[PDB]
């Protein structure tokens, strides 16, 4: 009876492989055969075969899915700062300060480079470098870590440590992986969209 | 009745108030901000209100255009409006040289009267509009983003920008109830603002057609 | 620290070490890892010996007891329903019929 | 004496049934109702609902009651639900460029041949995706020259 | 003699090891028959196929 | 100027069939190949030492168009 | 079957093959091995230079 | 409820004599004139969920 009931529900796993097979390869057809005449204009909006505008901007902001380093977030901050620490943990240079860290960020900002870059990825670099600079002032205050660069045990410089150099690198690498992040012009973004919503 | 009924009401006023207020018509803050005691206060039973004369309003005047321009707010006491009262209203307008109008319905326009609507006059622009839709506003529903008409300098811009033509842009249809309750006419654009899911938000724009 | 396996190794998502070199230093650092990892893991693996036997699937002792146990308290809990169903009323659960 | 008991005496005559769905949420639990009906417009008129903050599913009731934008958001928020549900996820761009393709003429169209009859113009992919004989007889009645874009 | 273990990375998928040993004495050795048939036929005419 | 300044992989992939192309049917090679009997190789080569002698000429929609050498680009 | 869908939408090629495939791990992720007798049959035309 | 006349066995209806309200068979003279209260309930089915859930 068990070996009849196991039976029963195999064939019925396999009798629903055999129907979503077909259903889903029209599905699959019907989104292709519509969506495959759109495709990202050097101008950075979508644009349909006749010339008509579907968006003003891919996915609102110009983003590549692919490249989505994030949950459809372009960069995982944490990661990267972390990473930048590990790759060049400069040991000759002091640690920042919350107003120091501030200031240097708000110096590199402001550089011709950023310029073209979009504002709301400039809002979240902003975000990002204040919270670490919150983190930085807590830590200090809960050790009594001196901004001065004089503490006795060198080691409290150790705990949320952050350098100018690192800062630098940090910004520099956010900055070109968001631009690199971009869709590239006359990408088949429609197909793209048909099969990955098909699939 | 009697309590349902005068909550619709005032609730219909308040929703024309704001209506009238984003389409740049002038009505003062106590007007757009009315509480249900001060409704009750104008009038505060149904056989008490009167529907055809007691609610509607001819101090409608686009103050930021000009105010000799004026618009008019109708409120038919019949369930079903037809012929007949469409030309009294038509030719009220005529006798206080009113252009602009709507008429706010209780269930429903007859076809013939609606036909007529349509064709009373490019002069006479008069709105079909039904107390359901009206109970709430359609701006102030979460799904629906931020709509701002835009101007014929502002147009020029967007096309320049994008080295565009009239007819490229997306559309929207004339009977769109956003369409509607700005009552923009053929040829005019409209800016969305779609909240994105982070602090930014995302621009886009719509031609009627 | 940590062991590897699927979350950090497989093809799951994001974390995987290849994505990070892919991310972080080009295509031909992930490919060239990948390769190394297909040609070292293999041989280790080879060497060291990895087999399954029925007595890997075997039960032991405690589980035969706690099996018992648990089927028949289980068996006793649905005979309750079953009688609380049948003769008597049983407390239906919300938006469902007592069946 | 056969319809009426099948009088309708109360409520909106196109929904079948609500629901009483609670969310049990620490802070509070809080009351909604779950309508298997198909009428938007009456039960965001209906007395003491916040017709601010209702959804539906129908994208067809959506768009002709709130707008093709939020014809557009619907669609959008129902294809990730539904691609959440089983698990499986999918970049929010893909979606938004299939809603803005679905509602870029100010009407939400389909995927089926109808709406892609409506959405596109090239005479020779009509005719390739379905109905052959019928497009092309069309075209050759009305003369319309395609190009090859 | 099947002997359930994983050998040279070369068996992932389903993917199985022969012996060399066993395959040269006799071990998986087939026999495939075709068949290759032809006709002959006189027609109406008093000729036929040679 | 207003475009990306960096090279897409289209035009990548465009831009080494064409030379590849040139070089398969002799045309001149500007990098002193080292035993390179592969023309895409030899296209590689010559795009690593940007010294390829081809100008991309993006087309915006409306119709209007600029122009970009491959040095002026930026490769990844 | 028509002529849309069976022979201009997809259509059938020349200078191709289709085997079973069998696993490989001591081969780079970016290459493939190829049977000596299909490349054999599989030609490329590739243009006298210098 | 359904009544059927004893002649035939045929469906009985109600009409209208000169006098009172009468049943009668549509293919035989027979009828039945009403003396006292006549009634046929039905007891639908009533709405018992209170539909609280979750
Ligand atoms: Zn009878």
């Amino acid at each position: 009876t068990e070996f009849f009931f196991h039976t029963m529900a195999g064939r019925e796993g396999l009798v629903d492989t055999a129907v979503k097979t077909a259903e889903t390869g029209y599905m699959q057809r019907r989104l292709v055969k519509s969506l495959e005449d759109l495709c990202s204009q050097y101008d950075l909006t979508v644009r349909s075969s006749t010339g008509d505008i579907i968006q003003f901007i891919y996915g609102g902001d110009g983003l590549d899915p692919a490249a989505m380093e994030g949950k459809d977030e372009p960069l995982e901050f944490k990661r990267v700062l972390d990473n930048i620490k590990a790759v060049f943990p400069c040991p000759s240079e002091p640690a920042l300060s919350k107003n120091e860290l501030i200031l240097t960020t708000e110096s590199i900002m402001k550089k011709s480079e950023f310029l073209c870059c979009q504002d709301s990825f400039l809002q979240e670099i902003k975000k990002f470098i204040k919270g670490v600079s919150e983190k930085i002032k807590k830590t200090r205050d809960k050790y009594g870590i001196n901004d001065n660069g004089t503490t006795e045990p060198r080691v409290l410089y150790q705990l949320d440590r952050i350098t100018p150099t690192q800062v630098e690198k940090f910004l520099e690498t956010c900055r070109d992986k968001y631009m690199r992040a971009q869709m590239e012009p006359g990408s088949a973004v429609g197909a793209l969209c048909a099969q990955s919503i098909g699939e | 009745d009697d309590e349902e009924e005068t909550y619709r009401l005032w609730k219909i006023r308040k929703t024309i108030m704001q209506l009238c207020h984003d389409r740049g018509y002038l009505v003062t803050q106590d007007e757009l901000d009315q509480t249900l005691e001060e409704f009750k206060a104008q009038s505060g039973d149904k056989p008490s209100e009167g529907r055809p004369r007691r609610t509607d309003l001819t101090v409608l005047v686009a103050h930021n255009d000009d105010p000799t321009d004026q618009m008019f707010v109708f409120f038919p006491e019949e369930p079903k409006v037809g012929i007949k009262t469409i030309k009294v209203y038509c030719q009220r307008m005529q006798e206080e040289n009113i252009t602009r109008a709507l008429i706010v319905v209780q269930q429903g326009m007859t076809p013939s009267a609606k036909q007529s609507l349509v064709d009373m006059a490019p002069k006479y622009i008069l709105e079909q509009f039904l107390q359901q839709e009206l109970l709430i506003n359609i701006t102030e529903h979460e799904l629906v983003p931020e709509h701002v008409v835009m101007t014929k300098e502002e147009v020029t811009e967007l096309l320049a920008r994008y080295k565009l033509r009239e007819n490229q842009l997306p559309r929207i249809q004339a009977g769109d109830p956003v369409a509607r309750y700005f009552g923009i006419k053929r040829g005019q654009v409209v800016k969305i603002i779609r909240p994105s899911e982070t602090a930014g938000r995302y621009i886009t724009y719509r031609l009627v057609q | 620290s940590g062991s590897m396996d699927k979350g950090t190794l497989g093809s799951g998502s994001k974390n995987n070490i290849f994505y990070i070199l892919l991310r972080d230093w080009g295509q031909n650092e992930a490919a060239d890892a990948m390769s190394r990892l297909a040609r070292l893991a293999p041989v280790y693996l080879s060497n060291r010996g990895f087999s399954i036997g029925i007595g890997d699937v075997t039960p032991g002792q405690g589980l035969l007891k706690a099996k018992y146990e648990l089927l028949n308290a289980g068996y006793k809990k649905c005979d309750e329903y079953i009688e609380a169903l049948n003769t008597g009323k049983l407390q239906q659960q919300p938006g469902c019929t007592a069946e | 004496k056969e319809d009426l008991p099948k009088v309708v005496v109360q409520g909106i005559p196109e929904v079948s049934r609500a629901v009483i769905h609670i969310d049990e949420q620490s802070g509070k639990e809080k009351y909604k109702l779950l309508v298997e009906g198909d009428n938007l417009r009456a039960v965001m008129a209906t007395h003491g609902v916040k017709g601010t903050r209702t959804t539906s599913n129908n994208t067809y009731e959506v768009e002709k009651t709130l707008g093709i934008e939020a014809a557009r958001t619907t669609i959008i928020n129902e294809i990730q639900y539904t691609m959440v549900n089983h698990g499986m996820s999918i970049d929010r761009r893909h979606v938004m460029l299939l809603s803005d393709l679905m509602t870029y003429k100010g009407e939400v169209l389909g995927i089926t041949r109808f709406g892609l009859a409506k959405m596109k113009e090239s005479v020779l992919m009509l005719a390739s995706f379905e109905k052959t004989a019928d497009h092309l007889f069309d075209a050759a009645y009305f003369g319309q020259k395609d190009s090859v874009c | 003699t099947v002997a359930v273990m994983s050998y040279s990375g070369y068996d992932i998928e389903d993917a199985l090891v022969l012996n060399k040993a066993s395959l040269d004495r006799g071990f998986g050795r087939c026999l495939v028959y075709k068949n290759a048939k032809c006709t002959l036929k006189r027609y109406t005419n008093q000729t036929f196929d040679k | 100027r207003i475009t990306t300044p960096y090279m897409t992989k289209y035009e990548r992939a465009r831009v080494l069939g064409t030379r590849a192309l040139q070089i398969a049917m002799c045309a001149p090679v500007m990098v002193e190949l080292e035993g390179e009997t592969d023309p895409l190789l030899i296209a590689m080569k010559e795009l690593k030492a940007r010294k390829i002698p081809i100008i991309i000429r993006r087309y915006l929609p409306d119709g209007s168009y600029e122009d970009w050498g491959v040095d002026e680009l930026i490769i990844t | 079957q028509g002529r849309f869908r069976g022979n201009l939408s997809g259509k059938r090629v020349d200078f191709s093959g289709r085997t079973v495939i069998s696993p490989d791990p001591n081969l780079r992720i970016d290459e493939v091995a190829v049977p000596v007798h299909v490349a054999k049959i599989l030609t490329f035309p590739e243009k006298v230079n210098k | 409820m359904l009544l059927f006349c004893p002649g035939c066995g045929n469906g009985l209806i109600v009409e209208e004599g000169q006098r009172c309200h009468r049943f009668a068979c549509n293919t035989c003279p027979y009828v039945h004139n009403i003396t006292r209260k006549v009634t046929n309930r039905k007891y639908p089915k009533l709405k018992e969920v209170d539909d609280v859930l979750g």
